[PDB]
């Protein structure tokens, strides 16, 4: 990379941490106005999503 | 248009050969004007609006919310969507009779 | 980037696969136990989230 106008390098971890900070949360999802009879709900069944 | 989309988009006097929308995005595409017989095909949970056009080519409605408004002429219309909170077809002041 | 002290390259796809390995998933979520009416639930609706 060209960090701070210098030919240098950064750890993989540093980038990953920066990425996760922008991950976002479920609270930003749109709010549906109704529920059908073929909808699917996500949950931890058998210990997995 | 594909993938996840949010917010509102506007096109004005944007002549186009055809338009296609897919994916799981939930944005709002707004069209307006133009002087070409454009096609449409929406299969997504997005919201689609068209208004103030002299013509529109073939139209397909597989999913999403389509609102046809104030169109001079429509070549043909189709619809096979299914009931869900994001789907509804509404037409306003437009004729199929050329 | 520098990998095992080797000047090689990796596709973004590979990078993406690695990144999610740390994001975990629903299993990481805590537990609340008590729920109210005004709360919201998550799921897949008519092909949307």
């Amino acid at each position: 990379g060209c960090f701070d106008n210098t030919s240098s390098t950064i750890t993989v971890q540093q980038l990953v941490n920066l990425v996760l900070s922008q991950a976002g949360g479920l609270c930003d999802l749109p709010q549906a106005g109704g529920i059908g009879d073929n909808d699917l709900i996500a949950g931890c069944i058998g210990g997995a999503e | 248009g594909t993938g996840n989309n949010t917010g509102w988009f506007l096109f004005d006097e944007v002549n186009a050969d055809s338009v296609s929308i897919t994916g799981a995005g939930t944005g709002e595409f707004i069209f307006r004007g133009g002087i070409e017989q454009t096609d449409f095909s929406l299969n997504a949970p997005s919201k689609l609006l068209v208004e103030n056009r002299s013509r529109v080519g073939v139209v397909n409605h597989l999913n999403g919310l389509m609102i046809l408004k104030d169109i001079g002429v429509i070549v043909s219309l189709t619809s096979t969507a299914e009931d869900n909170a994001f789907t509804f077809l509404a037409v306003i002041s437009s004729s199929l009779f050329d």
